[PDB]
């Protein structure tokens, strides 16, 4: 709950709130009531939305990527990163060490290719998503034996109903995840710099089940990913500057804010 | 954002009395400002920010 | 073996909430949790400052 | 002066006269261009509303 | 009684007395503490001597002209080549310390400036092209103090850092750097800025020599001023001293 | 519950109920006892359809508006504001000052458009609703880095299933909903007047998420708007005269009522 | 955590309610209010005026 | 703990921090106060908003030159045109308060000079010549302050008030004028002077445009001086305060 003013009358003393030593480092807080005559006005405000969790617990889309039933890209695949959309990646630049836990729902939609096939008989398409972690083998191909899927953990949706969603838990060697990280791979300082170091999440992979009709059909994927019971540690100050990479924090330099006509002007 | 039905008002600084300074020392100073909130802030309705932005998947 | 919490209204209506799921990662996000400490951060000096007196005597 | 260090400097030097004007900027933490890439501002810029006091410390 | 402006600071075998300081800024409200049995993950013996490594190393001092845009320097790059702290670092695997901030810039009644010191934990800084990573040579300097750019560097294919000073390297408004622990240095009044930084990182322990904690920043924000007649080389010194460090993982000398 | 009538005799007293003085400004209530002999007659009625929260809490369509799945307008845009449907309008017009939580339906509608592309298959089209509180970015294109969506709220919803439905609290700075505003944006006194003032309330799109076919399909959507615990102050007298904009009380004078043949006349 | 109230039924049957949202503005219409005061629009004058008296003395 | 040289004042939306002044003078040992019952004569209701007719108000600031012989204000007349305390006196027919005097004049450690600042109540002035008196244009100005002179005035037919200095224009010895509450501005050590008058009037209740009780007198025993290098541009501001301040006798706009 949001502190209260509390009233204050006509002061003359020596000892001065307002006066302070900004050098040592420290904030002083200073209630409107040391400045000015304040009356006792009651605050039933909440600090709710600001919390960590409620700030950061909203779905956002990382990547989307395509797929065809008939051609030379069957089957989508992604190294599971972020770094790659700027709306989440800004919001979790805020603090250096985050844990959280996660929720990841896919919205598949599939659309018809044009083409001069006739007689066209569209069916209902299923789409299967396999999760590979960091050391298992790879589908090569999109008709393989990898995608018997005897340990990975893997979704199969038909079309016409409501989306897929699973809950992942903290997967990370350290204690928290990491968002920066300044020293190489080699210990001989030359190799891997930056927080690519600590990017090995694995693999998504997606591909259709049955083959839909004969007309093509291209399906898209979006990924949405949800942090639950959220962590934060070391706060640091927000980017400023657009991104470029999503293997490191490479920039362009940018000004410090948008100008104005002189320093007593109140328009922008 | 910007509405003129709940305007802020307007914050101005003056010159009191005067900067006097003895010889041999510079006549030209330089002041610094910090902002920050009291104990009684508060914040609400969660909205995306008007200043990062993508044109396509960073890669 | 239900849970009855408060819910989140205006001011100047209990809810129920059953956990399924044995993973205990599954739960529904816990966000209410108003808890603060800006001690770390503003005023972190070592040696106690009070408001009304000279910051450096 | 934004693409130097000299936009968070305010200049103040010794005048022939009192009562000049030092600076001035409107109450806008959310949107005015002095307030916008301020902490407190880039906090602001993600939500719609807001409330309560402001410290302003001059050094 | 006494005055807060004097303290005195003894570490080892070594020893500082500041006699126009302000309040020291501990951290995050943390001390620096040792490593706890319920937190540890290593299972070998750890050496902790804590006279030898934990002491006040003076590193060499740079110039502050009219024109300068700012230093930076890397707590576990500047001590590896000074002393028995060196020497540890070099001959183990696993190391832990703390680390104490002292910065000694004195000038008279008639000079004018002011400086930010920050500790910024995790410094990631970004090349100036955009293909490219910074080399090893380019950030880290041992024992050297690196200086930053007014201008923005040149876009052409490199392994520079980007050095312009109103980004801080890192990509922020050099403006929102207060979030860490800083000190303000104004010539007017403070003499030294202290600063008390944990261990800080997401690893119980961490390999010294591939991972650089903090990342000491000095920014001159109001630039130096003066008058013909007064001494024209003002110097700034930085001193940094290792608090409760432990190694682990005994291993043949690695440079 | 209503009240009941008391059974009542002959009377012969100075005292008379039905003379009385309606320059005070008081409603004289008087039982039909008073001006006649009348039987004891419990009422059983009660006043419960009657109340503000039962005639408020009905869904009412307030805008509908259009997109195509490939063409010049492929998304929507709607700044959301009541007063562009007469029958809530009216309704909400009766009380000055209003405070209500709110429950959104959305039916969308697609269908298709007449073409010559012929092999058509068509597949389950998705479509993202997406609100922008004011002051947030905005879509220029129907395909931007906006729908991301990494902190608006949105819905997906594929064709074919129960239409899509959420609660909003209380948005407001004041401490009601403020039906009539008589005043100026500016101090001055010259600029926006009336209303339009305090409507700040952000905007709406919706897109289609995939290309449903090769042919052209046009889907229409439409918003519900659901008061829940309802509260009103300062009851205001009904409409009256047809409205004619969305953003003010502009109006064409009409006449008090129907009229008839004479005074006398027992018919319209 | 159950709630059971009664239903609207003729003159002249408990129902069961339970919040599963804990957002608080999420539950059901609240339809059984039925309290009236019409003293603020109807004799909504400073002083007393008793039914059968002349209201003009 | 503490020094006795900083001080903060608060009043209405209003304050005045110092850091080098000398001990509050409070008028003759009394704070000013409301009217009591006890001492009342008009039966009428007074009004008190306190807030807005009570806070500082800062006038025009005028510059020390090494000749400047002194200045005067008058309290009632000088606020007449600044702020709801000049709405109500003007509405108003009866009114009463006290005041709070804060002088400005800051230098640097190479200045010299001394002021007196000295509130004399009822400040009769005689006119140059003896047959007339000074007018209202003269005698009092809005806002302004109103210079004294180094010679004496001409004793031509005029209605210019006496304006020399070492009598004070009240026909005094200016070395008695001690007497009356006063504080000594050194730029050796004190930078500004704090005085508190409360209600000194032989009635109740008067009017404030036909009678001026209190006139602050700021007078340079000591001149400036300096050496080549020194600002020359020394202002002296002057801030008012209105305490405890009511009125009576509600009235038809009079100006
Ligand atoms: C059908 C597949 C189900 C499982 C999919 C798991 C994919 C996500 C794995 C965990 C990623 C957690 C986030 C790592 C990146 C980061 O912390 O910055
Ligand atoms: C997927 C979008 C979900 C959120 C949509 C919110 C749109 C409505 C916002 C609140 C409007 C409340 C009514 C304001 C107009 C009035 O009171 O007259």
């Amino acid at each position: 709950r949001v502190a209260d003013t509390v009233g204050t009358g006509p002061t003359n003393s020596e000892a001065i709130p307002a006066l302070t030593a900004a050098e040592t480092g420290h904030t002083s807080q200073v209630v409107p009531g040391d400045t000015m005559q304040t009356r006792h006005v009651k605050n039933y405000h909440s600090r709710s939305e600001s919390t960590v969790e409620n700030f950061l617990c909203r779905s956002a889309c990382v990547y989307f990527t395509e797929y065809k039933n008939s051609g030379s890209k069957r089957y989508a695949e992604w190294v599971v990163t972020t770094r790659q959309a700027a709306q989440l990646r800004r919001k979790l630049e805020f603090f250096t060490y985050i844990r959280f836990d996660l929720e990841l729902t896919f919205v598949i939609t599939s659309t018809q290719q044009p083409s001069t096939t006739q007689n066209q008989d569209a069916q209902i398409l299923t789409h299967q998503i396999m999760y590979v972690p960091p050391g298992g083998p790879v589908p090569d191909k999109v008709d393989s034996y990898v995608w018997q899927t005897s340990t990975n953990p893997s979704v199969f949706w038909t079309e016409g109903n409501a989306p897929p969603r699973m809950s992942i838990p903290f997967l990370s060697i350290g204690n928290a995840y990491s968002n920066f990280y300044d020293g190489w791979s080699e210990f001989s300082r030359n190799g891997v710099y930056g927080i690519n170091t600590l990017n090995n999440m694995g693999t998504l992979y997606a591909r259709h089940v049955n083959t839909g009709s004969t007309g093509p059909i291209k399906s898209t994927i979006r990924i949405y990913f949800k942090p639950k019971h959220v962590k934060a540690w070391i706060p640091r100050p927000p980017r400023l500057c657009q991104y470029e990479k999503a293997k490191n924090v490479n920039f362009q330099p940018s000004g410090v804010t948008t100008t104005r006509q002189s320093i007593t002007t109140m328009t922008n | 954002a910007s509405d003129e039905y709940t305007a802020g008002g307007f914050i101005t600084c003056w010159y009191q009395t005067n900067i006097v300074v003895p010889a041999d020392a510079q006549s030209s100073c330089y002041i610094m400002c910090f902002v920050s909130a009291c104990n009684d802030f508060s914040v609400r309705l969660l909205k995306d920010t008007p200043f990062i932005s993508q044109n396509s998947f960073f890669q | 073996g239900a849970q009855v919490s408060t819910q989140k209204t205006g001011a100047h209506i209990h809810y129920t909430n059953i956990n399924y799921y044995k993973d205990a990662a599954s739960n529904s996000a816990t966000r209410q949790d108003f808890a603060q400490d800006p001690g770390k951060f503003t005023e972190p000096v070592k040696d106690i400052m009070i408001k009304s007196l000279p910051a450096l005597n | 002066k934004v693409n130097s260090m000299e936009a968070y400097q305010i200049p103040v030097r010794s005048n022939e006269g009192s009562g000049t004007q030092v600076f001035g900027f409107p109450l806008q933490p959310g949107y005015s261009s002095v307030f916008s890439r301020t902490l407190l501002g880039e906090i602001l810029n993600y939500y719609t509303h807001w409330s309560g006091s402001i410290k302003l410390t001059f050094m | 009684g006494y005055s807060d402006r004097v303290r005195s600071i003894t570490l080892g075998n070594s020893t500082i007395t500041t006699q126009e300081c302000a309040n020291v800024v501990v951290g995050y409200g943390v001390w620096p503490d040792y490593l706890k049995d319920s937190e540890a993950t290593a299972e070998d013996q750890p050496t902790q001597p804590d006279v030898a490594t934990c002491r006040f190393y003076t590193l060499d001092s740079v110039q502050w002209q009219k024109t300068s845009p700012g230093w930076w320097w890397k707590l576990p790059d500047a001590l590896s080549n000074l002393g028995l702290f060196g020497q540890n670092m070099q001959y183990h695997y696993l190391g832990r310390t703390g680390y104490t901030i002292h910065v000694q810039c004195n000038a008279s009644k008639f000079h004018q400036g002011c400086l930010l010191v920050v500790c910024v934990p995790e410094a990631e800084m970004g090349c100036a092209t955009l293909d490219n990573t910074p080399s090893s040579a380019e950030l880290l300097g041992g024992d050297a103090a690196k200086e930053f750019a007014g201008e923005p560097i040149a876009s052409g294919s490199n392994k520079l850092v980007q050095r312009v000073v109103y980004n801080a390297g890192m990509g922020i408004g050099v403006g929102n750097l207060t979030i860490f622990p800083h000190q303000w240095i104004n010539l007017r009044t403070n003499n030294s800025a202290t600063i008390v930084m944990p261990y800080t990182n997401s690893v119980p322990m961490d390999n010294m020599f591939r991972h650089n904690n903090i990342t000491l920043m000095v920014i001159p924000f109001v630039p130096l001023d003066y008058c013909p007649g007064s001494t024209t080389y003002v110097p700034i010194t930085v001193t940094i001293a290792p608090m409760c460090a432990e190694y682990n993982g005994l291993r043949l000398a690695s440079h």
